[PDB]
């Protein structure tokens, strides 16, 4: 019933603060639950269905 | 006479305007950087932390 | 120095130093997924397209 | 379709002597470490498994070669080598050099074996970068089996 993650292509919004310090270590050891880690070729808009 | 034929390009470049940090010590102005903003953001270890 | 001592005087000297360049190489890596690559050239139909 | 060229960065300038050893073998086969374009010198030669100080076997070295990719030299520039790359199927041009000579023909049959005749013939030394490079020797497979025949 809890809101889970999804990879639907959204019209993203450009923020201003960096979110780059202390990251690739952090999601490897659970800074926050329910992450998703993509590597390389999968940085694309997924297939959409309905 | 040798001066213009020594810096053959470096007399005629348009002069730009840069922001950085300075200090006067003795008489020699020392610029101070810290290359970590380009090196913290990727988790490649910084080569100044030997 | 020109100097009058018991020592025999010295010589004019000359030095020539050999210096040269150093090569360097830089990479970069792009992946483009083949599910993406072609549909730049797709069949071009629907308003979802 | 593809580009197959493995440049090698080199941390020190070469000598005048160690150009001439590499100049003597402009076309050869050395198994480098990993598939790349750019590569450190400590992964080019076979010398990662066959050093000076440690006693090598003659089994693991041959056994080590099936994992590595294989390459052919093109140039020697004094701060950078330049090696072309072998696919699992590709029509290249090889030009053999190797000093205990054996004449070839068309329709011949080759194996890439560890250097089992003279290491000083093979292992050209690099006093600059402190890492020796071992060259293995291609052999016709009439003798490509026959060396292991004597070995066992």
């Amino acid at each position: 019933m809890e809101a889970t993650l999804e990879q639907r292509p959204f019209p993203y919004l450009a923020t201003e603060a960096n979110l780059l310090t202390q990251i690739k270590e952090s999601a490897a050891d659970g800074l926050f639950k329910s992450f998703q880690l993509l590597l390389g070729k999968d940085a694309r808009e997924g297939s959409v269905r309905f | 006479g040798d001066k213009a034929a020594l810096a053959d390009g470096h007399d005629e470049i348009q002069r730009t305007r840069i922001a950085a940090s300075l200090v006067k010590i003795g008489d020699k102005f020392v610029a101070i950087e810290s290359l970590q903003r380009m090196y913290n953001e990727t988790q490649f270890p910084c080569p100044l932390n030997r | 120095i020109a100097h009058g001592d018991g020592r025999r005087p010295n010589k004019q000297r000359q030095y020539i130093v050999m210096k040269a360049c150093n090569k360097h190489h830089i990479g970069a890596e792009i992946e483009l997924a083949a599910a993406d690559i072609e549909l730049l050239f797709a069949e071009k139909e629907t308003p979802l397209d | 379709a593809l580009d197959k060229s493995i440049v090698v960065n080199l941390t020190s300038r070469l000598f005048a002597d160690e150009l001439a050893a590499l100049q003597s073998k402009i076309g050869s086969v050395l198994p480098l470490g990993d598939c790349h374009r750019l590569q450190n010198i400590q992964a080019l030669g076979l010398g990662c498994v066959c050093s000076r100080e440690t006693s090598p076997d003659y089994i693991q070295i041959m056994q080590y070669l099936s994992k590595c990719t294989l390459a052919v030299l093109e140039e020697v520039r004094p701060d950078s080598l330049r090696l072309t790359r072998m696919d699992p199927s590709d029509n290249l041009q090889i030009k053999n050099v190797y000093a205990p000579f054996f004449q070839w023909d068309s329709n011949t049959q080759l194996a890439v074996l560890p250097p089992l005749f003279s290491r000083k013939d093979s292992t050209i030394v690099l006093e600059s970068n402190g890492f020796d490079i071992v060259f293995p020797m291609v052999v016709p497979q009439q003798l490509g089996h026959a060396i292991l025949q004597q070995l066992l």
